[PDB]
């Protein structure tokens, strides 16, 4: 068996069944953030195009899935007991699905002990707290100028479409 | 609500047939199944739970009722048809209305063999019960000699009369296109036939007899009817009058 | 490498190659597998290409290179097929190889507009009495030839064709008729034989035989009619008058269906998906009798369905019926009666037939159709007994043992004989006999007249009278 | 906004516009598709991908190719300049008299007018057919749906109806050729040219043609219905008119929908259908009707798949029908024209009062008579005659006349009939059969009622014989 | 794979590398259990159609050797069975007691008593 | 390439070949196969993993196995020792009488004879049985579909056919006991042995036996048919011979295949009918003909599935038919040996056009008479013959004579019945019944005609009777 852990993010199923494993596996031993900032650097040294198709080549033939990161980033110490799960991902073909594991992992990994919202007619109200609407009043203390009518707008809509909606 | 508030509510759900169609569809679009006949199965349940909510409640509930008249409009009399089977198993009968008869002009077009109320008597006036009880039978028997030997042509002379009786009643159970009534009136014409005063009449004119007959009883025997209406039952008054009326009035109707 | 116009076969085993790559691809491109098989990039999936494979797949090992051809599928069109039995690609699988059409034409080439077309009126012939008389038609006309298992069915076409031999071998600038015989599903010997007949009929010269024997990888066979379609329109629009015999779409449909389901694409009715309708429409709407700009064009489509149990009840038939401009039901039972040809006349119908064949013929044929009708109806009184007598004669008269058609003038003539009851002055056995003799008689003598009748397009009183006279003696002294 | 062709699986075009996702129904124009390739958004699939429908050809659609949102759902010119024009689905000619240009364009998907301006009741239109008028008294502005088999003289009939009606018409007419044959439209074209009521001194003809033929991809066929509606609603409501809306054939629409259903990833309901089939019905059908804003007399050719009516599609349809017109293939087979199955063809306004109940009653005796007679048919089928009953023997014969009497040859389609067809006003009709009810003919040749209009002439037809 | 390796009985350590457990060859973990179908993780050189033994004392048979797991028909319950359960091979595909000495013997399908005649005569067993 | 079993889910053995995935239908031999578990490649699934179909079962197997792609399909010995020998599909005895090893081995990937190779006419063939030859005389290369009752001397009949042909054209035969009921094939053996047609004195008996029993996989049962088919192409072309392909039952094949299609999860056509049912058939069927170096005429035992024919399989089948043998249990019941269902065994390829117009006509005359005669049987049935005119009575006699004359004792069972057969050369035949038709002999006794062969021999029997 294992033990379920989730520090905020948190998807459940389809990579989210997966993330919640290394979530208890990295959070046990607490190599979690050491592997976040690992996985973050790897999020782009992977995603590239010197390779569009040489660190994420899946196939032209299988050989990549034999090992290409079981061997090219186990060519990196990066990922040194979480590079086993990338080797699984490399064999198991989900190697293009990593962006949502790492997004789950990092919007996981910050916000991993944090809270994001966005109410009505704000939109960058998107942060990492432990308490709420004391903090988003602190965003109205950026200046209450600039907010709750733009970015995303009480103009047509909240307020403006509601008097149209009564008819 | 009405039920529980004593109110007797009548719902005609016309129709759940379509409802299912939607419901499944909805399910399917949710990928939520297409059980037998493409409908997922708890559409029965759907309705069961729905329809159990139609009941005649005790007095704590105002005694009210929610009378449910579910309707299913059949495609080609397809009834073993899932939802119909289902529905049959909840319903305590089905009132089959019969098309051939319709074409015959017989509207209502019924097949009452395929209309059933297990219920029967809880549902009626004595008045009607008294005249009708026999009538059902008289037709039943009438039908039967159309049937054992699947010929409308006869098997016994007795019945050559009885058939007449049946036939008369046939004219009677019809209902005018766009026409309701009330029970004493209904009984009025029915008594006339049941106790027979119009097999001494040609079957098509029976209804005709009613127009006059009815306008007569309405006129005169609203009195009498006053009694029948009162009794929910044909009374000695009524009857006595009736026997006489029907004969006399009928006699007047004719001659 | 290019995995953007070429791909490596990601999976194949339903024989549909999921190909990784080819990307830069269009949509609707004919591809090539390394197997010299072609495919059509059916699916531009975001990720790989579902390629319907124009071949077979023990002929392929995985990862296979699929190269774009960079071309949207075309089929040869032109006139280099007139004399060829081809595969759909237009490679003469007679074994003549490339003696095929130089031009190729996008198999995508929809039905001309309404206005582009202008109706039929184009007398269309078979020399097959029944047709030319009773379901007379123009040329554009989709007309279903329907009846079961070469029950002469196939035979029918041969006679039909055969009459056109003289016409194509004539400068019938209307009945220089390109036959497109789409041979669908038909075992090769069968075709060979047939072909041979046709060779003998050597109408092949003006004829494409789009050739699908049994065997054959279906998508190709499937493609084949469409291929044919492009070509037939090629005649049509280039004035010329084309005849397509789609023989039969039943087989396509199956093939397709088979294909469909395997493509894990739905059915419905009869397990087929409904773009089997689309199939037929898309193919057949592309058939027409054009307007004048297209040289009045025609491609007359004689689709064939060789029935299975007359179950037209069958959706696909229904489809077709509504598409078609009539159907010719041939009745096996009659055939079995010996009735050669064996038609179910009742079903053989041209709703559309009107004023697009031969006025001459109408003069006897209308009347005949009718006469036969009544004659059938009484399936006694003298009135009817005549019809019966006459009828029995008439039965023979559209009877026409396989391997014979006619030009019209003769047809009108022999019918004429019957309709003046001259054949009633026989009884059925002697009719044929009569006919042969008579025929050689008129041929000789009244060649004048026969030529003339052919000329007149409309029976003339004169012709009638001469013919009558000819007949009357020929008849009279020779009541065999 | 622009999309990428992300997947093309035929004319189901999976588009990813990443440039936001405009409505479901936002109409798209494909870039790199010079030939105006409309896709209509169907789903917001997620991933800024929509499933859209090309209605059209999918030539040269590189996966990625730019598709430009048309910024509204599908809009079409509507304007009087459409009449006498064969407009395709796309608001464009196929009259090929240059573009069918109009003042206003309309988004073609629309609301089903509210109940209250809808006139709640209607009046029987007369078709000039005994059989029709008498037996299924269809209503002006109603939706009359012509169930009928494949080419079953329906097509002939509708044309004849056009013939009978459209001429006489005060408002105008629309023909929406849904999955129509290019040919029939042609035929029609010429007929119309011919008729000259598609007068070309009129792009304001008496009839507008909107065609969405078979050869189109389904999306087009699917959509021609909406298109046509949109125009006509405009003429009815907007141009006041009593529109006659000839639709041949909605089935083909339906089919077009159904056809896509699969590869709308949907479960295509029974037989392949649509689960939404019904909503589909509401959504067009409820849009067409008679308001107080005129009448759209809605003539729907309905292919009855495999003449299967129990077939849910038709099963539904009846509900929508003010007039259900069932053509009897069975009858048709008897060569008969009027070929109807009138014991299946109805008008709700077939119900006494409404139509003059006598008129009706005269019918009721007939309807009966035939029906009983129908009943007998199993018995007869084996048994023929001689142990049955006499009265029935009479009815049989009478029915047999009646049967024949409904028959009427084709006036237009003398080309088809040979015959001249006939046309019967009410009286001869009501009387006609009624006379048969009087059995005035029962020594007059029975079949002689065949292919007649007036019973008089029929009487005559018996007579020349004896 | 999916879920059965986003299954972190497996996965939650495969990350780490860490694992070492059942043979997944000759043993399995019950992946899912419902309906006497133990999708059993591992087992891959298990005898095909092998009757196995459960960590519930029941037998099942490893019928479907699927690439990850084994569809194991449970010859009985499933309440009892729980996930992760060790399914240990028995090695063995069925043999049943056989002889010719069951004559006068009523059995369960396994070739063992249900008679309640105690046990049967079959000294032999036979595949 | 080598594979490992990655999944065994049943006999779909998903093997991942760890190297290239060679084309489909590669026979792979699983190593760790005591018995040749050839896996026939079914899909290139990707992964160089195949969906395979096990030729073997699944029994107790470990996975991850080492499999060696045999790099080509399933190979079997072909050439003459297969005659008088029973091989399984793998081409390995099940005669259990040691090895066949007919010199060339084959992937049963012998293919269709192509357009150029076909005789562009194949003609009439004859069988040595009168009934056939006049009325349904075979065709060289052609497929005939066979009905008739379990060992009505059926089995025997077949054996006799094998006898006649194998001889008469220098032919030889392939017997595919397709889904043979193994015991019955054992039995079958014994008759053949018995009959000596299976010669143990020559595995160059008249017949090569392939038995592909019920106990084999569906695939195995399905595939034995191509295996055999492949053989007949050897004997045809290569041995130049006139192969007979006895398919027994093709239906049992059909089923065997069909199971596969389904089971592959692959949609087989409707009602489970193979998707590809027609191509399956086709692909097999097209490999039958007169090439130029021989003809493989197929003798197809056909169990009409569900006695249903539009039933897709037969529906298709018909396309591959030319001629049909309906044997009549009734004719058998009439004692008649032959037992043929005469007018029911067909050639519709018998045409005056094709065979002699005479041949045909004579046949046709016979057909006239018989058929009509049957009509008379009915007359006679109604109130007994007594009811006829004498010529007809005569024809009845002729018909009957012809009946008796169809009767031919059985040569291979000249021993068993004691009814010592004949073989009927055609001319004698056409003439034979025709002469009976010429009615001279209609005097002559009728059992004369009973169990004879050539018509002269009936004359012999008549005198000798007399």
């Amino acid at each position: 068996f294992a033990k379920l852990v989730r520090p905020p993010v948190q998807i459940y199923g389809i990579e989210g069944r997966y993330a919640t494993a290394l979530y208890s596996a990295a959070s046990k031993q607490n190599k979690l953030e050491q592997v976040e900032k690992e996985l973050l650097r790897v999020g782009q040294i992977l995603k590239e195009p010197k390779m569009a198709a040489s660190l994420l080549n899946p196939y032209v033939k299988r050989s990549v899935k034999v090992k290409s990161l079981s061997d090219m980033t186990a060519k990196e110490k990066f990922s040194p007991l979480t590079s086993n799960l990338i080797n699984l991902l490399a064999e198991n073909g989900r190697l293009t699905n990593t962006p949502a594991v790492i997004s789950a992992f990092s919007t996981m990994m910050s916000v991993h002990r944090g809270e994001v919202p966005c109410t009505v007619t704000t939109a960058s109200a998107l942060d990492e707290t432990t308490l709420t609407e004391l903090k988003t009043v602190l965003k109205s203390f950026l200046s209450k100028g600039q907010v709750l009518k733009l970015e995303v707008k009480i103009d047509p809509s909240i307020m403006g479409g509601m008097i149209v909606r009564i008819g | 609500y009405f039920r529980d508030n004593g109110k007797h509510a009548l719902i005609i759900y016309d129709d759940l047939s379509k409802q299912a169609v939607a419901y499944r569809q909805m399910s399917l679009l949710l990928r939520r199944p297409p059980g037998r006949e493409a409908y997922p199965g708890d559409v029965f349940y759907l309705h069961s739970r729905l329809l159990e909510r139609a009941a005649k409640m005790n007095d704590a509930f105002g005694g009210g009722s929610l009378t449910a008249l579910p309707v299913i409009e059949t495609q080609a009399g397809d009834v073993s048809a899932y939802i119909p089977t289902n529905v049959i198993s909840i319903t305590d009968g089905q009132i089959f209305l019969e098309t051939e008869l319709f074409y015959k002009g017989i509207r209502p077009a019924i097949n009452v063999g395929l209309s059933v109320s297990r219920v029967g008597s809880a549902a009626q006036t004595r008045a009607m019960k008294q005249v009708a009880g026999t009538m059902k039978l008289e037709l039943a028997q009438y039908r039967e000699v159309a049937a054992f030997a699947q010929f409308g042509s006869d098997l016994d002379a007795a019945t050559q009369q009885l058939l007449s009786r049946g036939v008369r009643l046939t004219e009677l159970l019809k209902q005018g296109q766009y026409s309701p009534m009330a029970i004493e009136e209904q009984v009025a014409v029915i008594y006339a036939g049941v106790r027979g005063y119009l097999d001494k009449l040609e079957p098509s004119k029976i209804t005709k007899f009613e127009n006059a007959f009815l306008s007569h009883v309405i006129s005169q025997h609203q009195a009498l009817l006053g009694k029948i209406r009162t009794d929910g039952k044909i009374s000695e008054e009524s009857d006595a009058k009736l026997k006489e009326i029907v004969t006399n009035f009928l006699a007047g109707f004719e001659a | 490498v290019d995995l953007e116009e070429t791909g490596r076969v990601l999976s194949i085993g339903d024989g549909i190659a999921r190909v990784h790559g080819l990307r830069n691809v269009q949509a609707e491109e004919m591809v090539e597998f390394s197997s010299g098989l072609k495919g059509m990039s059916l699916n531009l999936e975001p990720d790989n290409v579902g390629v319907v494979v124009f071949g077979n797949d023990k002929l392929i090992k995985e990862g296979d290179i699929v190269k774009r051809t960079g071309a949207i599928v075309d089929v040869p069109v032109g006139e280099e097929l007139l004399g060829r039995v081809v595969d759909a690609l237009g490679n003469a699988i007679d074994g003549k190889g490339p003696i095929g059409s130089k031009a190729r034409r996008r198999v995508g080439l929809k039905a001309p507009g309404i206005i582009p077309r202008i109706s039929v009126r184009e007398p269309m012939q078979t020399g097959i009495k029944a047709v030319d008389s009773l379901v007379p038609i123009g040329r554009g006309q989709r007309e279903l030839i329907i009846g079961d298992r070469q029950t002469g069915k196939t035979s029918i076409a041969i006679d039909t064709i055969i009459n056109q031999k003289r016409f194509n071998d004539g400068t019938d600038e209307k009945k220089k008729l390109y036959c497109i015989y789409v041979a669908i599903g038909q075992k090769r010997s069968t075709v060979a034989q047939l072909v041979k007949r046709l060779t003998d009929a050597d109408a092949m010269k003006y004829t494409i035989v789009v050739s699908a024997t049994a065997s054959d990888a279906a998508p190709l066979q499937y493609l084949a009619p469409y291929s044919g379609c492009s070509m037939g329109e090629y005649f049509r629009d280039n004035g010329k008058h084309a005849l397509i015999i789609y023989d039969d779409l039943s087989k396509q449909a199956v093939a397709y269906r088979q294909m469909s389901l395997l493509l894990r694409r739905p059915p419905g009715r009869e397990a087929y998906p409904g773009d089997v309708f689309y199939l037929h429409s898309r193919l057949l709407e592309r058939a027409a009798k054009m307007n004048d700009a297209f040289g009045g064009g025609s491609l007359t489509a004689l689709p064939v369905i060789e029935t299975q149990a007359g179950d037209v009840s069958a959706y696909i038939p229904t489809n077709v019926i509504s598409i078609t401009d009539g159907q010719i039901f041939l009745e096996t039972e009659l055939f079995y009666k010996g009735i050669r040809p064996a038609i179910n006349v009742g079903l053989s119908v041209s709703r559309v037939g009107s004023a697009a064949q031969t006025r001459a013929m109408k003069q006897v044929a209308g009347t005949m159709k009718l006469e036969l009708a009544q004659y059938r109806e009484v399936a006694l009184d003298a009135a009817t007994q005549q019809l019966l007598s006459r009828g029995v004669r008439l039965t023979e008269l559209l009877k026409q043992g396989q391997y014979s058609p006619m030009a019209i003038e003769e047809q009108v003539a022999v019918i004429y004989a019957g309709v003046r009851g001259y054949l009633d002055k026989l009884e059925p056995s002697k009719i044929t006999k009569f006919e042969n003799a008579f025929l050689s008689h008129v041929i000789s003598q009244h060649q004048a007249l026969l030529g003339k009748i052919r000329t007149d397009g409309k029976i003339s009183e004169e012709s009638d009278a001469k013919l009558k006279e000819i007949v009357t003696n020929f008849l009279a002294g020779f009541e065999a | 906004t622009t999309g990428r062709i992300v997947a093309v699986i035929g004319a189901v075009v999976d588009v990813q516009f990443d440039e936001g996702l405009p409505p479901i129904l936002n109409a798209l124009e494909v870039q790199g598709r010079e030939t105006r390739l409309v896709l209509e958004v169907a789903q917001h699939l997620g991933e800024s991908t929509v499933r859209t429908i090309a209605m059209d050809g999918t030539e040269g659609l590189v996966r990625g190719q730019k598709v430009l949102d048309s910024g509204a759902p599908i809009r079409i010119p509507v304007g009087p300049e459409t009449l006498g024009r064969i407009m395709n689905v796309i608001g464009e000619p196929i009259d090929e008299r240059g573009p069918i240009k109009t003042k206003q364009f309309a988004a073609i998907h629309a609301e089903a007018p509210e109940f209250v301006e809808m006139s709640v009741e209607q009046e029987i239109l007369v078709t000039g057919i005994k059989v029709v008028d008498l037996l299924a008294p269809y209503a002006k502005g109603g939706k009359i749906g012509l169930f009928g088999g494949a080419g079953v003289g329906k097509t002939v009939l509708i044309m004849e109806l056009i013939n009978n009606v459209a001429k006489a018409h005060g408002g105008y007419s629309v023909f929406a050729g849904v999955g129509e044959r290019t040919r029939e439209g042609n035929d029609l074209y010429h007929e119309m040219i011919e008729s000259g009521v598609i007068n070309l001194k009129d792009a304001t003809s008496k009839v507008a043609l909107v065609y969405g033929q078979m050869n189109e991809p389904p999306g087009a066929r699917a959509r021609v219905a909406l298109t046509g509606l949109t125009v006509a609603e405009y003429f009815r409501d907007q141009e006041g008119q009593d529109v006659l809306l000839f639709i041949d054939n909605i089935f083909r629409f339906t089919q077009a929908g159904s056809e896509v259903s699969a590869l709308l990833g949907r479960i295509p309901s029974a037989v392949g259908y649509q689960p939404t089939l019904a909503t589909d019905m509401g959504t067009m059908q409820e849009r067409i009707t008679t308001t107080k804003k005129g009448s759209i007399t809605s003539v729907q050719a309905i292919y009855v798949p495999a003449d299967d009516l129990t077939d849910p599609a038709p099963a539904t349809t009846f509900a929508h029908l003010d007039a259900t017109t069932v053509l009897s293939r069975a009858i048709a087979e008897l060569g008969i024209y009027p070929a109807v199955d009138p014991l299946d063809s109805t008008s709700r306004i077939m119900d006494p009062n409404i139509v003059g109940s006598e008129h009706y009653d005269v019918a009721r005796g007939v309807q009966k008579i035939l029906q009983d007679y129908k009943s007998l048919q199993d018995i007869i089928a084996i048994l023929g005659m001689d142990e049955l009953s006499e009265e029935d023997k009479l009815t049989v014969s009478r029915a047999r006349k009646i049967q024949r009497f409904l028959s009427q040859p084709f006036q237009v389609a003398e080309v088809f009939t040979g015959h001249l067809g006939k046309l019967v006003p009410l009286k001869e009709t009501i009387k006609g059969f009624q006379q048969i009810l009087a059995g005035e003919y029962d020594h007059l040749p029975e079949q002689a009622f065949y292919m007649v209009g007036p019973i008089e002439e029929a009487v005559a037809k018996a007579d020349k014989l004896a | 794979k999916t879920g059965t390796a986003e299954v972190s009985s497996i996965l939650e350590e495969r990350i780490l590398g860490a694992d070492t457990s059942v043979d997944l060859e000759e043993t399995g973990r019950v992946l899912s259990i419902g309906d006497g179908i133990a999708r059993v993780h591992g087992l891959r050189n298990v005898q095909a159609e092998e009757m196995v033994e459960f960590s519930s004392g029941l037998k099942g048979m490893s019928l479907n050797l699927e690439p990850d797991n084994v569809g194991v028909v449970v010859f009985g319950n499933d309440k009892l069975i729980k996930e992760g359960d060790i399914v240990k091979r028995t090695g063995a595909i069925v043999d049943v007691p056989v002889g010719e000495e069951l004559l006068g013997r009523v059995v369960d399908a396994l070739g063992n008593a249900i008679d309640g005649k105690g046990p049967i005569g079959s000294k032999a067993r036979r595949r």
